[PDB]
């Protein structure tokens, strides 16, 4: 059991990512979520279960779909979203849970 | 409003023992299961193990992990890790977080470091 994510992308700043996930098996319920890791500070929890958003979070923040693929896009992008993207999904009795290695988020002028 | 801090952290030789400390703030672990993860200098998050809701919830652990550590609920509101037969790998920053709903970890505390070395 293990996911992947995307490597070392950057980004112009009103623009737009999207962040892909992959899980070798599939999750168990709707049971992908989504954090930012700022340098220095803990993570913060964005999206739960695939697609909901959490609290304070903004509706630039969008998670999507099912499986297995999962994709996180950040549209009208702004400086303080220069942070580490992680993605965690849950499965059945044993390697319960799970974490991606983390996408780095660069952004830059436009 | 609600919150939880790891503690106990240290320096350490190679093949010791070392046991952390979570304790949480204005809530149970009644309705929620609590999970252990990790943060190893310039790798990313890594799930440890977890440890269900209420008196009678189930344990679950990385693959990994299993040997050479153990989650345990102490109390409604102290979570334990013991790590027993630590190596340099096992270097990191080490979080509490709980599972707030359908897999999402709401909170987290500071973390603690663990240092492995000679
Ligand atoms: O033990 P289960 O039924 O697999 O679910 C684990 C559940 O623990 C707690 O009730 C909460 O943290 C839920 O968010 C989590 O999903």
């Amino acid at each position: 059991l293990v996911m992947t994510q995307t490597e070392s992308p950057v980004s112009a700043a009103g623009g737009t990512v999207t962040i892909k996930c992959q899980s070798s098996q599939s999750v168990y319920n709707n049971r992908l979520a989504w954090y930012q890791q700022k340098p220095g500070q803990r993570p913060k929890l964005l999206i739960y279960s695939a697609s909901t958003l959490a609290s304070g979070v903004p509706s630039r923040f969008k998670g999507s779909g099912s499986g297995t693929q999962f994709t996180l896009t950040i549209s009208d992008l702004e400086w303080g979203d220069a942070a580490t993207y992680y993605c965690h999904g849950g499965y059945r009795n044993d390697d319960r849970y799970a974490f991606s290695g983390g996408t780095e988020l660069e952004i830059l002028s436009s | 409003s609600q919150s939880v801090k790891e503690s106990e952290g240290d320096l350490v030789k190679p093949g010791a023992s070392l046991t952390l400390t979570c304790k949480a703030s204005g809530f149970d672990f009644t309705w929620y299961t609590m999970n252990w993860v990790r943060q190893a200098p310039g790798k990313g998050l890594e799930w440890i193990a977890s440890i269900g809701a209420g008196v009678y919830g189930s344990n679950y652990y990385a693959s990994w992990a299993k040997g050479r550590f153990t989650i345990s609920k102490a109390s409604s509101t102290t979570v334990t890790l013991q790590m027993t037969s630590l190596t340099v790998a096992d270097t990191a920053t080490y979080f509490c977080a709980r599972d707030g709903i359908n897999g999402g970890y709401d909170i987290w505390g500071p973390g603690t470091l663990v240092t492995v070395s000679s």
